[PDB]
This record gives C-alpha cells, sequence and structure tokens, in this order.
C-alpha cells in the first residue's frame, strides 16, 4: 500500500510523456491497475487499465493516443502519452482497480502553446 | 482546525467542485443515471459483470477442488456411518477414476475421520454437486434474477452386494420406499422456496441383458423439479458441497507418478488442505455478502428525476431527502465491487505461495477434459478442476478493468449524496 507517480512536466501541444507509478506489491501484485487525472473543475476520470496479464483499455477521451503498461517483475506501471491537447493538462494518479483508499501524490501534466 | 471554506477550498479544491455538483440538479440527476447504469452492470448483466463473474469463481472453486480430488477420496460403508462387509454403492455423474462414476466400496473399516466418507456424508456431497454442475452447465443468472429455476436436476445411485443397505430409503411416516418401482416425493427448502424430488427404486437382476456388473442392484433416481439457481441458492449448495467435504474430513490417496504437476501431500485427510479449504470458504462467504447487496441496490431505484420543489432553483439543505437513497445505493454498488474483487484475491495464484499455490496452479485451474461445456463430467474429469477456474479469474479481472469509470462514477455519486446529507441535516 503506496502509490508514487513521477514523470510529468509541462509540454507544448503534440508533446509526449511517460508516466510512472512505483507501487506496493500489496497493490499491485494479481491486481488491475489503472490510470487517473484530475482536470481543474473537475473529479477524478478513469483514463487507462491494465489487467495482470497485460491487456489495456481505454477511455473514448484517450483511445489511440495513450499506452498503458505494467512491469510486472518491477511492480511498476506507465503511462505513454503522445498527441497531447491541452484537454489533458492534470494532475495524474495510479492506483489499483478497484481503487485502494489512500492515493498517491500524483504528478502534474501541464500541456499549453508556443 | 480551519476557520472557513475558503481556507478549506484553497488546500482542498476538489471539494469546491464537488460543493457545486451538490447544488446542481442536472449534475446530482446525471450521478443518479450513472447508478441506474452501473447497477444494471452489476446485477442485470452476467459476463461484463465483476459481482456474477465472482460468484461464478466461488463456486467454480468448490465444484473443481472436488473434481480435483474426489477420486482419490475413500469411500464406502453401510447407512448411518457403519462400516459394511461387501457393500459397493456408486455415484453416477462423479469424477471418478477413468470413469464417470465414484465407486464406494472400502469395506470394513468405520467411516470417519482419516478414514472412509460415509455413504451418508458422500450422498448429501453428491447432491450439491449435481446441482451445481447442473446450473453450471446450463449457465447462471444475472444477480437480480434471482426468481428463477432449473426445470430438472437428476442423479442416480446403485448399490450392490451382500448386506447393502444404501438404497433403503425411509421416508417420514416411518415406512420403506417400496424397492421395486416404488417412487415417492420429499421437501426440503432452498432459499425460502419448497423444492420437491421424485425418488424412486428399480431392482436390476444380475442376469438381467447388459447389466455389466453381473451382480443384482438397486438403483436410485432422484429427480428434484423446480430447483432454484439464484447465487443465494448456489452459493448455500457450494458450501454445503466444501463443508461436506471438510466435516467428514475423510482420507485420500493419490499417486503421484513422473511427468505431472506434483499433489502435495501425496495422501492424508481432506481437511488437511486447511490454506484450500479456508480460502473456497473465504470465497463462498464473500460471494454472499457481496449478493446480499443486491437487495440494497433494488430497494433504492435512482430513476426519479430530482429537482427544485416547485418549479423554482434547486435548494441542497431542503431539497435532497432522497440522498439517503442515493448514498445507500452507491455504497451498497462499491461494497459489491470490492466484495468482487476480494474474492478473485482469494484463490488468484499470484498472491499465493507453497503448496497452496501449486495446488491452484497444477491442479484447480486446469483441466484435463478434452473444451467441454461447464458441468461436463467425463472420464478424464478426475485431478483436475474442470470449472473455468483460470478462465473465470481472467474474467473477473477484465470485467474490473472496464468497470473503471463506472466505478469513478460511484464514488462521485457517494460524495455528492453525502454531502446533499450533510446539508440535509440542521
Ligand atoms: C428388506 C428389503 O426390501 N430390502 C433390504 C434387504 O435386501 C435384500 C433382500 O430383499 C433379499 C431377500 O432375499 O433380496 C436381496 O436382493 C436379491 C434379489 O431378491 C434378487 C432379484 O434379482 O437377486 C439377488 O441377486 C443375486 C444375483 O446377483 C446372483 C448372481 O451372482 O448372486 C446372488 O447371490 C449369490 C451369492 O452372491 C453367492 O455367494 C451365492 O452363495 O449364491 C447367491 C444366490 O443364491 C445375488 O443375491 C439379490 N440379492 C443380493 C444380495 O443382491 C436384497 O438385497 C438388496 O437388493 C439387491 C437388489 C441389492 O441392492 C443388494 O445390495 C441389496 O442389499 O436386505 C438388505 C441387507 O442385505 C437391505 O437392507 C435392503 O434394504
Amino acid at each position: 500500500v503506496q502509490l508514487q507517480e513521477s514523470g510529468g512536466g509541462l509540454v507544448q501541444p503534440g508533446g509526449s510523456l511517460r508516466l510512472s507509478c512505483a507501487a506496493s506489491g500489496s497493490i499491485f501484485s494479481g491486481n488491475v491497475m489503472g490510470w487517473y487525472r484530475q482536470a481543474p473543475g473537475k473529479l477524478r476520470e478513469w483514463v487507462a487499465a491494465i489487467t495482470p496479464q497485460g491487456v489495456p483499455n481505454y477511455a473514448d477521451s484517450v483511445k489511440g493516443r495513450f499506452t498503458i503498461s505494467r512491469d510486472n517483475a518491477k511492480n511498476m506501471l506507465y503511462l505513454q502519452m503522445s498527441s497531447l491537447k491541452p484537454e489533458d493538462t492534470a494532475l495524474y494518479y495510479c492506483n489499483r482497480l478497484p481503487n485502494y483508499r489512500s492515493w498517491g501524490q500524483g504528478t502534474q501534466v501541464t500541456v499549453s502553446s508556443h | 482546525n480551519y476557520e472557513n471554506l475558503s481556507k478549506l477550498l484553497t488546500r482542498y479544491s476538489t471539494l469546491n467542485t464537488l460543493i457545486k455538483l451538490s447544488a446542481d440538479p442536472s449534475a446530482i440527476n446525471a450521478a443518479r443515471e450513472n447508478l441506474g447504469a452501473s447497477a444494471k452492470n452489476l446485477i442485470g448483466d452476467t459476463k461484463n459483470s465483476p459481482a456474477y463473474q465472482a460468484v461464478l469463481l466461488a463456486i467454480n472453486a468448490a465444484v473443481g477442488f472436488w473434481n480435483v480430488l474426489g477420486y482419490a477420496t475413500q469411500c464406502g460403508g453401510n447407512a448411518n456411518g457403519q462400516e459394511s462387509t461387501s457393500s459397493t454403492t456408486i455415484f453416477n455423474n462423479e469424477p471418478g477414476y477413468r470413469s464417470t462414476s465414484i465407486t464406494c466400496s472400502l469395506n470394513r473399516y468405520k467411516p470417519g475421520y482419516y478414514g472412509p466418507m460415509s455413504i451418508e456424508n458422500f450422498k448429501k456431497l453428491n447432491e450439491a454437486y449435481q446441482i451445481l454442475q447442473t446450473a453450471l452447465n446450463k449457465g447462471l443468472p444475472a444477480l437480480k434474477e434471482n426468481n428463477g429455476t432449473i426445470k430438472d436436476v437428476t442423479y442416480s445411485y446403485i448399490c450392490y452386494g451382500e448386506g447393502n443397505n444404501n438404497c433403503e430409503i425411509k421416508l417420514a411416516d416411518g415406512q420403506k420406499l417400496q424397492q421395486n418401482g416404488g417412487s415417492e416425493t420429499t421437501t426440503q427448502t432452498i432459499d425460502g422456496k419448497t423444492v420437491s424430488t421424485t425418488i424412486s427404486s428399480k431392482v436390476v437382476d444380475s442376469t438381467a441383458a447388459d447389466n455389466t456388473y453381473k451382480q443384482s442392484y438397486t438403483e436410485i433416481t432422484n429427480a428434484l423439479k423446480d430447483v432454484p439457481d439464484s447465487a443465494q441458492a448456489l452459493l448455500a449448495q457450494a458450501s454445503t458441497l466444501i463443508n461436506t467435504i471438510n466435516t467428514a474430513c475423510p482420507y485420500f490417496s493419490v499417486t503421484n507418478k513422473s511427468g505431472g504437476p506434483q499433489m502435495e501431500p501425496t495422501r492424508g485427510k481432506l481437511c488437511g488442505f486447511t490454506e484450500e479449504i479456508s480460502a473456497i470458504q473465504k470465497m463462498i462467504t464473500d460471494a454472499q455478502e457481496l449478493v446480499n447487496q443486491t437487495s440494497v441496490i433494488n430497494e433504492h431505484e435512482q430513476s426519479t428525476p430530482v429537482g427544485g420543489n416547485n418549479g423554482k432553483p434547486f435548494n441542497p439543505f431542503t431539497d435532497a431527502s432522497f440522498a439517503q437513497g442515493m448514498l445507500a445505493n452507491a455504497s451498497a454498488q462499491a461494497k459489491m465491487l470490492n466484495l468482487a474483487h476480494q474474492v478473485g484475491q482469494t484463490i488468484n495464484p499470484d498472491n499465493l505461495t507453497g503448496t497452496f499455490k501449486n495446488f491452484v496452479t497444477g491442479f484447480l485451474a486446469t483441466c484435463n477434459n478434452k473444451g467441454s461445456p461447464p458441468g461436463t463430467v467425463t472420464t478424464q474429469t478426475f485431478a483436475s478442476g474442470c470449472a473455468y477456474v483460470e478462465q473465470t479469474i481472467t474474467n473477473l479481472n477484465n470485467s474490473i478493468a472496464h468497470f473503471g469509470t463506472q466505478e469513478q462514477q460511484i464514488q462521485q455519486a457517494e460524495n455528492i449524496a453525502d454531502t446533499l446529507v450533510n446539508f440535509g441535516s440542521h
């Protein structure tokens, strides 16, 4: 039971990023894991998930652009994010499904032009 | 201790949002629609429902346990747990060694602990087994559809040899069931319903054409009619199956051979599978708890829209008596989903170790049938689960992964209701 996201930052649109989450083995092992984001003025929205066998699935808002993967040997979860729009600006969070009720700190992703 | 709300919402900005949604009947009504839809996913759907998969999984693990070990489990004797001298008793449609029957023909030893299973206990086990297989084969209903039945579950056993009294049926007047062609009605309660069974007796002489035991025998047919197939019903049967095995705690002995996966221990007593049996029991118990959330969800529809009682703007402090209902519904849904997840985690070999892990991966979560429909007993069922245990874990996972949005909606609905409930005191 610990959740730690890193890898976020500020980018121009069309940029990509690789989010990481170190999860404790209690959380990770044998569990579906997933990514979430929380944009300003909105509540946490589910973004993606992936079974312990590696079957991914995604939210319509990000399908085609994002890729979720897991390293089962390192209790690690990743979100490869491409073609970033300003709409994807949010704190990103990782967790098992169903959720452990204490969330990690999350990692800030900010997308904005120029 | 915060003095005021702006200092409180500076720090926790999502809370500001949640208040804005609590004041906006169209947001509230959207949440209540979601609860409708996610409820349908949990209790109205089957393959996509974690709840459904978790129930199916608990049932399958109980069945598979017996499919794995029943052939190696020694059983015998006469009525009332007595030892017998030359009593052979055979239950049809059971995973025997290279057979679709289990023979119980161990004479002389007293049935009991670390001993043969009594025929009384087998009978009790077998009926639970026959009903579960029949239901698995017909496919289980959605959680809310708890009023259906299986038209017909039918099973037979046969008794032969000198002194064998296992096919003597007593009946409640105290009269024996007539042995050649007698046929009588019985009842029992299955989740609060009365189920009749037509029990019947046939004798077949030794010299009858193609009586292949060249020994005369009594065959007992049991025809249950309109057997309930609700979750709550089949879990109770599963519970009977595994608790029977566990309380009887018979001796068993498998021969391991070279090549395959390896049973540990090779011999002993069935209740020595403490870890396995505990988990199966825990799965069953948690599936019962989960199913009990169905009624809470049903008692609290969320399909009536909610508005500012009189055409005037919505007031969160007075217009929201629906909130206790909405909170309870969402909490019921969350609880189902957790329980569902708990069920898979109890048996999922990714978190297992030792001989328990080697039980599930080597045996329980395999099938040596050559893939036949669920509920199918063949001459290779023995020593493997044959109850879609891996496929069922995989699907529970897949169902849960495909419930990410729905789960977030439930949480949001719960906080919105909670928020209203608060405002609603005062
Ligand atoms: C009270 C009641 O209604 N039932 C209880 C009773 O059951 C036995 C009695 O009814 C006796 C009365 O004689 O009959 C047994 O059944 C008989 C049938 O009457 C008969 C009709 O087919 O066939 C007998 O079968 C023959 C046949 O199989 C040949 C072929 O090899 O072998 C016979 O036995 C051999 C013996 O094995 C040899 O060693 C030898 O020396 O020769 C004899 C032949 O003279 C065999 O008997 C049949 N008998 C048996 C023992 O099967 C009732 O037995 C029960 O019913 C049968 C059909 C089977 O289910 C048995 O396992 C049952 O026990 O008393 C019982 C206690 O033994 C139970 O309490 C019954 O409830």
